[PDB]
């Protein structure tokens, strides 16, 4: 909430390299919450990846949902309706890796 | 008169560069 539907923040941080991009919070079957910074249209897919790759995972078994919503490999926050500090779950898309 | 205290850290994952 600035004026209407949209953060007041982006005129304080920024430090990074174009002020700031959104975080999610991916939740993991081992509890491990990650805190991802990716672009407005990041291909949540990425986000997906990093998560599995970094911890041994074959991303044929494990798929990330923002509330119980099944994320797709080109869809990024903007297009699924979050915003920075959204929340991204892990479950299980088949048999373990 | 603070004093830091060191914490535990469980799995740390790190982040992709930014797309758009």
């Amino acid at each position: 909430m600035s004026d209407q539907e949209a953060k007041p923040s982006t005129e304080d941080l920024g430090d990074k390299k174009e002020g700031e991009y959104i975080k999610l919070k991916v939740i993991g079957q081992d509890s491990s919450e990650i805190h991802f910074k990716v672009k407005m249209t990041t291909h949540l897919k990425k986000l997906k990846e990093s998560y599995c790759q970094r911890q041994g995972v074959p991303m044929n078994s494990l798929r990330f949902l923002f509330e119980g919503q099944r994320i797709a490999d080109n869809h990024t926050p903007k297009e699924l309706g979050m915003e920075e500090e959204d929340v991204i779950e892990v479950y299980q898309e088949q048999t373990g890796g | 008169k603070t004093s830091v205290a060191t914490q535990c850290d469980p799995e740390e994952i790190i982040v992709l560069s930014d797309s758009d």
